[PDB]
């Protein structure tokens, strides 16, 4: 009856300071603390973390983005902490009105702060992307993580940058607020004739559902063969074991085809990549090429 | 219309992607075989991919796939029917012969290495700095099989050093020898370790390892397959 | 018709019903009693859809739609053309899915592996059953279930959501979404990580899991580990569906007003309810 979801007995040894390869060791922190809590489910060890100039840039900008939104919120709360907590999900840092187009001439309280916040976000995200590339390179690894991250950045860029530019104003971009950005999302669909008629929205859902399907399948499969060392996937790729064979045959016998220990991760990365890839396409086409998806669907064109 | 061109182009892309993904996933186990081990007439609609070569660390060589597949071991099973598609019966003791859910693969008879080229799995007593950090420490507990008899006692954890995790319990038997039991196949309780997969009389048959301080990938596969096999093959000995 | 490594696994045993009667394969597919059951249910279901197609008029899969009984039938049976076919097809669908899960259990038993896969599938089945069985029954009518049609089931989704305003404001729905998004993120990162180690820079040796831990520690200050990531993917995916089911079972039953208004409970807490300023003062 043991299912290997939570560990029964945790072991700890000396802190693992990691592989060196071409990493600049001067930019690595010391190891952080060990969490017994985390250790029931994953690794207990926190850190070390690599923090070079590009990482410091990214973190600083991220915090500045976060703090810029926060300061606006406090202002909206009248600097009252009770109102701040009460109305937290209701505050919103909104982009410039359509009148200001794509210019940076809007006042601080009427779009200017939104532009400042967005600049910090832009720098944070893109510097984090370079860092994702560079940490892989220092370890001699492939750039798959950076290539995937680019597909996610695509949707984000379309929503806040590329689409607004193509539509001729920052007013088209997403506001920074919990409820407000949900309101924006709902409105976006209403104004574009219901996104359920956008074929790329449909695809995006297929892949989003499909990612849950696939990770349920894969996660379950690997736990099911963990009694044969199944989760040691790199060595199973290099030297197929009974874990890998039983995993394949479960699926072969169930649905008539199967994967390999390596190839399932290609299915994985692509399922997830295609969520934001098709998504960004669907959003970018909305209002630039297609004003109304229902109308488009009736044609189709 | 640009959206029409986009969606049309996307479906063409998706078909090619699926074709690519399927062929990538034929790098093990293909070409398909008949039950007698000869090549099957029907290989499906996907051709084998062009080979790739993995360069293995620590002078372990390379792996090129797809490549000539062979089991590299005798398989003690025989047909139960005169036509294709039926089960194959063990010709001896399937636990001893390593077939069915007791199967193992002829993996490399060397241990998995960590990134620094040291053995990935070691007994905790030889693993410097390693200790139990939380949960019930199983070392010293009696080990009970599915027949509700004591098969032995826990004398160490085997630990994954890089991933800081318990991987096997080492159990000493009545004769003073020891066996490894996969950590995923035991239940640590306050007063015992219980093993549902095996009855007490089957512990002696757990494949032994050659060295006291390391386990090879071949050894792990034999141990793990054997223990998993008991769920099917020890069922008449499993008290309910 | 076998993988090169498959024969040694094709032994007798593992069946839950029938002994050896259905213990065989067709090509790659394992049969068993529940394979026969799945076939029966799936075939009857598809036949009844194909026939419902005719009573509707069409053979275009983008038009074919089987609607549940109108609300006036309540929880009773309905004539075949006016809901009965939907009811029978729903029984077949449930039978098919459950038989598929139990067949997976037989396959686990023959292979000596854990039952994690059919356990996970059962979450999907329960989500399906929440929408066509549990919710409709709690609301007193089969007509609250979704119709079986490629596009018509999407009509039901927006119709049902907009009954409660912007459905974004369902708090269980918010949690469900957060798990779906995080699951897709984790799936991406896992696939990319393994492939980045297995397929390193040209000419280099395969990396090890130590390199995988190191990459993520360098990047975010933590690595969950190779066991942890598979546990996480399973958790996130199943939690997404659990909260999906929850967000719907409570809608039209416990809560049936505009979801946006639910949130006033927080705003109206006595200690800050009447403090001037902000959005709500
Ligand atoms: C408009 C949208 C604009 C927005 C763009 C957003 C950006 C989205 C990019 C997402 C791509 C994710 C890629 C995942 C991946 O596998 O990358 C590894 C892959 C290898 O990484 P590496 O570290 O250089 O190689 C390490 C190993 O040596 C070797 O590593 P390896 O062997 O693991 O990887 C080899 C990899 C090599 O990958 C490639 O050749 C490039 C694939 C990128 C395809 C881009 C897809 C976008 C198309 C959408 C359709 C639009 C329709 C409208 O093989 C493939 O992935 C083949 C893909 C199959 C495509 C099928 C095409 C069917 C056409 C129909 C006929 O990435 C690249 O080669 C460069 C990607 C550049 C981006
Ligand atoms: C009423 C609203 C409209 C609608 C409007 C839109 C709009 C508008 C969009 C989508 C988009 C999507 N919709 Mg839709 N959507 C509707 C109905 C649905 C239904 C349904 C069952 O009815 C479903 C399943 C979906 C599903 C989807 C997704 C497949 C897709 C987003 C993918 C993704 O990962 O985004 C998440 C990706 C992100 C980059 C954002 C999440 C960020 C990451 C993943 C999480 C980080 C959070 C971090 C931990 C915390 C940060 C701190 C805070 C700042 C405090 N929609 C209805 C019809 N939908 C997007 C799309 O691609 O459309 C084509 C999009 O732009
Ligand atoms: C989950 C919440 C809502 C819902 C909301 C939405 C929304 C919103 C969307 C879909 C979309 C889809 N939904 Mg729906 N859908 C629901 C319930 C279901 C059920 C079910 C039995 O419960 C099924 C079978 C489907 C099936 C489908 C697909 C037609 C399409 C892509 C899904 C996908 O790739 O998933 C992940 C699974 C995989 C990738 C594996 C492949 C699964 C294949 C594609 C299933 C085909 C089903 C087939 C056409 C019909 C049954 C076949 C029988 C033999 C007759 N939905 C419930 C009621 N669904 C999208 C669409 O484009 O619709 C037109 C879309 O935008
Ligand atoms: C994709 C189309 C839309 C969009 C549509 C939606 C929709 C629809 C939803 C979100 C949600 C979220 N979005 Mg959004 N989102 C978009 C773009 C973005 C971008 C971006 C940089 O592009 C960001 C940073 C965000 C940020 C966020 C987060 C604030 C939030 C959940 C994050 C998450 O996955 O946590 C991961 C965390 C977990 C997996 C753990 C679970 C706990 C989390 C924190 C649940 C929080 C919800 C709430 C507070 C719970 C209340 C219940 C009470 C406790 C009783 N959005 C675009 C514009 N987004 C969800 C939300 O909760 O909004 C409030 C939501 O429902
Ligand atoms: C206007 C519409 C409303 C809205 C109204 C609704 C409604 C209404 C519903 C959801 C539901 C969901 N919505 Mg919402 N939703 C909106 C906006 C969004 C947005 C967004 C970005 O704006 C997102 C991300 C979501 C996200 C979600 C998910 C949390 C949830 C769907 C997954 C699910 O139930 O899976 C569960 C999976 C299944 C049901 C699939 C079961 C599969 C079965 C078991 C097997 C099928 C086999 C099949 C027949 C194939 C065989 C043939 C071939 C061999 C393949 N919504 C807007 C605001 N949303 C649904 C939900 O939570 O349902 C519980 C729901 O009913
Ligand atoms: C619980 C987490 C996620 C999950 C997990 C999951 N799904 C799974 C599994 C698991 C672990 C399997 O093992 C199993 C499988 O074999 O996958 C390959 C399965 C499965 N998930 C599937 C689909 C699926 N899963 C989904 C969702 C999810 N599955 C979750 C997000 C979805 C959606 C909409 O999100 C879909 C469409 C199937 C590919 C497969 C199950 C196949 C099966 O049950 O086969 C037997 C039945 C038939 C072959 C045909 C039945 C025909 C009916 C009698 C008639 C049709 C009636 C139907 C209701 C009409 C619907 C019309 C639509 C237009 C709405
Ligand atoms: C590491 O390990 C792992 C493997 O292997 C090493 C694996 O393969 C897999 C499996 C994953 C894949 C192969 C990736 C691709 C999978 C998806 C994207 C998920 C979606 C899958 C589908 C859409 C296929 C659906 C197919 C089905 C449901 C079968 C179709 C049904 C039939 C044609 C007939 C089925 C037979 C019946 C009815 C019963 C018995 C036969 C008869 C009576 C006749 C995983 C997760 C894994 O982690
Ligand atoms: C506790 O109090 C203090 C003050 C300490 C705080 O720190 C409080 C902080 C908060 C309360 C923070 C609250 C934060 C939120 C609620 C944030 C919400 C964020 C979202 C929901 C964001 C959603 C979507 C955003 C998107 C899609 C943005 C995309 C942006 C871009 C693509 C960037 C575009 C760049 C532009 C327009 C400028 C570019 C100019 C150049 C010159 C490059
Ligand atoms: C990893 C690739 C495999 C997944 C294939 C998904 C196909 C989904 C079909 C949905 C089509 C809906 N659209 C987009 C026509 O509305
Ligand atoms: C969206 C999922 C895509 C399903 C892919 C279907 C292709 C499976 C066919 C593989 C045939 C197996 N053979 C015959 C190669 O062994
Ligand atoms: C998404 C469309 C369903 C695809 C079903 C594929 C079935 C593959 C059977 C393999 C036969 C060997
Ligand atoms: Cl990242
Ligand atoms: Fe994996």
């Amino acid at each position: 009856e043991y299912q290997n979801i939570f560990s029964q007995v945790q072991v700890r040894g000396p802190a693992d300071l990691g592989m060196t390869e071409d990493v600049n060791l001067a930019n690595r922190s010391g190891v952080g603390p060990f969490s017994t809590l985390l250790g029931w489910f994953g690794n207990a060890q926190l850190g070390p973390i690599y923090l070079g100039s590009l990482g410091v840039l990214s973190l600083f900008s991220g915090l500045m983005w976060f703090f810029t939104i926060g300061i606006w919120f406090w202002y909206q709360a009248g600097w009252n902490p009770a109102v701040f907590l009460r109305d937290l999900f209701f505050f919103s840092l909104e982009p410039p009105a359509p009148e200001y187009g794509l210019s940076f001439a809007a006042p601080l309280k009427e779009g200017g702060l939104w532009l400042i916040a967005s600049f910090f976000m832009f720098v944070a995200v893109w510097s984090w992307w370079g860092r994702t590339y560079l940490r892989a390179q220092a370890l001699g690894m492939g750039k798959h993580t950076a290539w995937w991250f680019l597909s996610a950045i695509w949707l984000w860029m379309v929503l806040g940058f590329i689409r607004p530019i193509l539509m001729g104003s920052w007013s088209e971009a997403v506001p920074y607020g919990i409820f407000s950005h949900l309101d924006w999302t709902n409105n976006f669909s209403l104004v574009h004739g219901n996104l359920f008629y956008n074929p790329f929205h449909g695809l995006s859902i297929a892949f989003l559902y499909g990612s849950a399907l696939l990770f349920a399948m894969h996660g379950a499969t690997i736990l099911a063969v963990s009694r044969f060392g199944g989760e040691r996937e790199l060595e199973q790729i290099a030297d197929r074991g009974t874990a890998a064979e039983r995993a394949a045959l479960f699926w072969r016998w169930t649905m008539g085809f199967n994967a390999t220990m390596e190839g399932i991760h290609r299915w994985a990365i692509w399922m997830a990549v295609l969520v934001t890839l098709t998504g960004g396409i669907g959003i970018l086409l909305s209002g630039t090429v297609v004003d109304n998806w229902y109308v488009w669907g009736q044609n189709h064109g | 219309d640009l959206a029409s061109l986009a969606i049309y182009s996307f479906w063409i892309f998706l078909a090619g992607l699926i074709y690519y993904l399927q062929t990538e996933n034929m790098r093990e186990g293909y070409p398909l075989e008949n039950e007698d081990g000869t090549p099957a007439a029907n290989q499906g609609p996907f051709p084998l991919p062009k080979p790739k070569t993995f360069i293995l660390p620590h002078g372990r060589g390379t792996l090129t796939v797809p490549g000539p597949e062979s089991e590299d071991r005798p398989i003690a099973l025989a047909r139960t029917a005169v036509s294709e598609g039926f089960p194959h019966a063990p010709t001896g003791d399937p636990m001893k012969d390593g077939v069915g859910p007791a199967s193992w693969v002829a993996r490399r008879d060397l241990p998995e290495l960590d990134g620094h080229g040291h053995n990935k799995i070691k007994p905790m007593k030889a693993a410097a700095g390693f200790h139990v950090s939380a949960g019930k420490n199983p070392i010293g507990l009696p080990v009970r099989g599915c027949d509700l008899e004591i098969a032995g006692k826990v004398v160490d954890i085997w630990v994954d050093i890089p991933e800081q995790m318990a991987r096997f319990l080492e159990v000493e038997l009545k004769d003073g020898s020891t066996r490894l039991l996969p950590m995923q196949m035991v239940k640590v309780q306050s007063n015992r370790v219980h093993v549902n997969a095996l009855s007490s009389d089957l512990f002696a048959g757990i494949p032994t390892i050659k060295s006291p301080t390391e386990v090879t990938l071949l050894e792990e596969d034999k141990i793990c397959g054997y223990v998993a096999g008991g769920l099917m093959y020890a069922a008449p000995k499993r008290k309910s | 018709a076998l993988l090169s490594f498959e024969r040694k696994y094709r032994v007798p045993g593992g069946t839950l019903v029938g002994g050896n009667l259905f213990d065989f394969w067709v090509g790659p597919f394992y049969v068993g009693f529940f394979g026969v059951a799945t076939f029966f249910f799936a075939a009857l279901g598809i036949i009844l859809i194909a026939w419902s197609a005719v009573l509707q008029g069409t053979w275009n899969p983008q038009l074919i739609s089987v609607y549940p009984p109108a609300l006036e039938y309540g929880l009773g049976g309905a004539p075949l053309a006016k809901g009965g076919l939907w009811q029978i097809i729903t029984i077949c669908a449930t039978g098919a899915f459950v038989s598929w899960a139990l067949r997976e259990v037989e396959i686990c038993r023959k292979l000596g592996i854990g039952y994690h896969i059919p356990f996970a599938f059962a979450f999907a089945i329960l989500a399906y059953l929440t929408l066509v069985l549990f919710r409709p029954v709690m609301m007193g009518a089969w007509g609250y279930a979704f119709p079986y049609g490629i596009w018509t089931h999407l009509d039901w989704v927006s119709n049902t959501g907009y009954t409660y305003g912007n459905f974004h404001y369902n708090p269980a729905h918010m949690i469900a979404i957060s798990f779906f998004f995080t699951n897709a993120l984790a799936l991406a990162l896992h696939g990319a990580l393994v492939l980045s180690a297995a397929n390193p820079e040209k000419g280099k040796e395969m990396r090890t899991p130590d390199h995988e831990d190191t990459f993520f520690r360098d990047l975010v200050g933590y690595s969950i580990g190779t066991l942890g990531i598979h546990r996480l993917g399973l958790l996130l995916s199943l939690s997404a569906v659990f909260f999906s089911a929850l967000c719907m079972i409570i809608t039209g039953t416990i809560w049936f007003d505009q979801w946006v208004d639910w949130w006033q409970w927080w705003v109206k807490l006595p200690w800050w309810a009447n403090i001037p300023g902000g959005i709500n003062g």
